[PDB]
RNA sequence: UUCUGACCUAUCAGCUUUUGAUGUUAGGGUAUUGGCCUAACAUGGCUAUGACGGGUAACGGGGAAUUAGAGUUCGAUUCCGGAGAGGGAGCCUGAGAAAUAGCUACCACAUCUAAGGAAGGCAGCAGGCGCGUAAAUUACCCAAUUCUAAAGAAGAGAGGUAGUGACAAGAAAUAACAAUGCAAGGUUUGUAUUGGAAUGGUGGGAAUUUAAAACCUUCCCAGAGUAACAAUUGGAGGGCAAGUCUGGUGCCAGCAGCCGCGGUAAUUCCAGCUCCAAUAGCGUAUAUUAAAAUUGUUGCAGUUAAAACGCUCGUAGUUGA
């Protein structure tokens, strides 16, 4: 028999592709939160895609239906979870109201850049992929990933890291540089 | 027939070698970049 | 031992004597423990010769 | 209704007039008669193994005239004749007169391209090394 | 065994009944109902709400794809049910098989033979051949999952584990950074030279993981400056995101789904340069859906563009204050 495990696609690109204004944005979302790539963004519309039939899903549904209630306050409780939602939030509207930004700041690459332990968007991708961070005590060299509510206060640096002081990771150059300046002293 | 001029563009013109050049910028580096480039001040 | 380190999470068994671990674990966990040989195991050259023979042409 | 029934227990009608008008179309035609199947050399593959019959000149249509450098092949499979476009021009040269070639369709499905008339086919891989390849940086090994 | 449910076909309209067709009666057979089988007696039975044939690149279903809603295409193929084990047929064994790593015969194949005779069935798993446009190792293991026994401890190509794997799917590099130099902005932001930190791939040892081995992770050694430890594909007249850029060719060569470009000062060819799109993926073809309110229940069109039967009655049909 084949596996029983499921897999699924994460991105699609609309009709049109050389929708200019489409693009233009795209480029710019890009440019400001450190994407590598257009599918980065698609995985993102389709977050949002998701969120959006949900939405309608409830909105459309009558008040005091069991199915609408229940997955209205899983979707709301989920939403205030990943941070999506403010404090008032809690209403469809403002479920409807979400957009691409507010999902991008909850990656932890924009976090970081935020917190301000990297200067940079891009840099703060970098430090992550290069495995510096840790998120509660658990290092992770993922950009994308997505910070929960909770979560953000717990965003530090790895202690098992070289900035973290328990090494230096290139103990061979620093070596070197030591070793080097002992024999010529 | 008339099959006696085929080939005959690529074997007639001129061919130069590109020339070496430094490695390109690639992905978010190189998209960034772009971004910088376009959508400041034209001129 | 987990990414990044400084913590393990794996599985544990205490049996209550040594007269435990003897009757009641299997080969594997012994083997793994230290324990030296699988007894009698050469695949299917035994099947062969055992299909072979019908009413004593051998002891074998 | 107006040029169709209304009627409750017309269902029927609705049905039958539906299956007797779909024919008319001709994507439906190709689809569900028999002839894909028959007329067709390659007949459900994208691609077929043929050996080059004749190597051919065939002159471009009136207000873009060219000769335009084409191989006639007999697939190996059903033993039929076919016109096939070379892409590339130093490549008819490349081509063999007994060669072996991997051809395909043309874009088209079936209908002909562009300004070359009886055309319908490329070759796209000559002695199993690709065309393209040989066209491009001269790349994969020439007749290994 | 009841009821209800199917793709295409009228250039298939009458079918079925010697010969069980359809009913009844009597038997026989079967594990049992049963024209299942025989005798006797009726002369029926089925058919436009399309029978009877013929076609299917037709196993059936749960389901798959695309779906705003209807729909349309698809369902060998992980579960279920059926069929089949070269073709038919016939048996034996047994509770269960018309079994096919049961048997027998015939036909179709086909092996060893000392040529007297003998034995045979990969659409089980590997692997090979042929076919082709097209598809992996004669690997290791029963540790798990279950099955078979005189059932714990043995067996199992069931099943697992690897090997081969750009089928598909997820995640993710190809630097970051500070100086100077440069750019714009009032002392800021943006961006060719240098120079210290950080990091995996790659090579090794362990801890570990394991049926065992390999992968993973962890730790420790090694260990980038042109980080040469080297990103590609296809485009840049319009459709359509990017050049009135450089030479060469001169309706030739050729390109280009399509419109088109080329016949001498080529923005379409051949190179080169730059730019642009997507990206460890992107072309190409064939198949199929959207697109397509271009098959139209929703929801088409029929004065002149395609289309009101020459005309009227009329049975089926649909509609009926």
């Amino acid at each position: 028999p084949k596996s029983y495990r499921n897999y699924s696609k994460t991105a699609r690109n609309p009709k049109r592709p050389f929708e200019k204004e489409r693009l233009d944005q795209e480029l710019k979302l890009i440019g400001e939160y450190g994407l590598k790539n257009k599918r980065e963004i698609w995985r993102v519309q389709y977050l949002l895609a998701k969120i959006r039939s949900a939405a309608r899903y409830l909105l459309t549904l009558d008040e005091k239906s069991s199915k609408r209630i229940f997955q209205g306050e899983a979707l709301l409780r989920r939403m205030v979870r990943q941070g999506l939602l403010g404090e008032n939030e809690e209403k469809l509207d403002y479920v409807l109201g979400l957009t691409l930004p507010k999902l991008l700041e909850r990656r932890l690459q924009t976090k970081v850049f935020k917190l301000g332990l990297a200067k940079s968007v891009h840099h703060a991708r970098v430090l992550i992929r290069q495995r510096h961070i840790r998120v509660g005590k658990q290092m992770v060299d993922i950009p994308s990933f997505l910070v929960r509510v909770d979560s953000e206060k717990h965003i530090d640096f790895a202690t098992t890291s070289p900035f973290g002081g328990a090494r230096p990771g290139r103990v061979k150059r620093k070596s070197l540089k030591k070793q080097k300046e002992k024999t010529e002293a | 027939g008339s099959l006696a001029r085929a080939g005959k563009v690529k074997n007639q013109t001129p061919k130069v070698p590109k020339l070496d050049k430094k490695k390109r910028l690639t992905g978010r580096a190189k998209k960034r970049q772009l971004y910088n480039r376009r959508f400041s001040d034209n001129g | 031992t987990l990414f990044g380190g400084g913590r393990t999470k794996g599985f544990g068994l205490i049996y209550k004597n040594v007269d435990a671990v003897k009757k009641f674990e299997k080969k594997y966990r012994l083997v793994r423990e230290g324990l030296i040989d699988k007894e009698t195991k050469a695949g299917r050259r035994a099947s062969k010769e055992l299909k072979n023979r019908r009413k004593k042409v051998r002891g074998t | 209704g107006s040029g169709k029934p209304s009627g409750l227990r017309a269902a029927r009608k609705l049905r039958i007039r539906r299956r007797t008008q779909r024919w008319a179309d001709k994507s439906y035609k190709k689809s569900h008669l028999g002839t894909r199947w028959k007329s067709n050399p390659f007949r459900g593959s994208s691609h077929a193994k043929g050996i080059v019959v004749e190597k051919v000149a065939i002159e471009a249509k009136q207000p873009n005239s060219a000769y335009r450098k084409c191989v006639r092949v007999q697939l190996i499979k059903n033993g039929k004749k076919i016109t096939a476009f070379v892409p590339g021009d130093g490549c008819l040269n490349f081509i063999d007169e007994n060669d072996e070639v991997l051809v395909s369709g043309f874009g088209r499905s079936g209908h002909s391209v562009g300004d070359l008339p009886g055309v319908k086919f490329k070759v796209v891989k000559v002695a199993r090394v690709s065309l393209l390849a040989l066209f491009k940086e001269k790349k994969e090994k020439p007749r290994s």
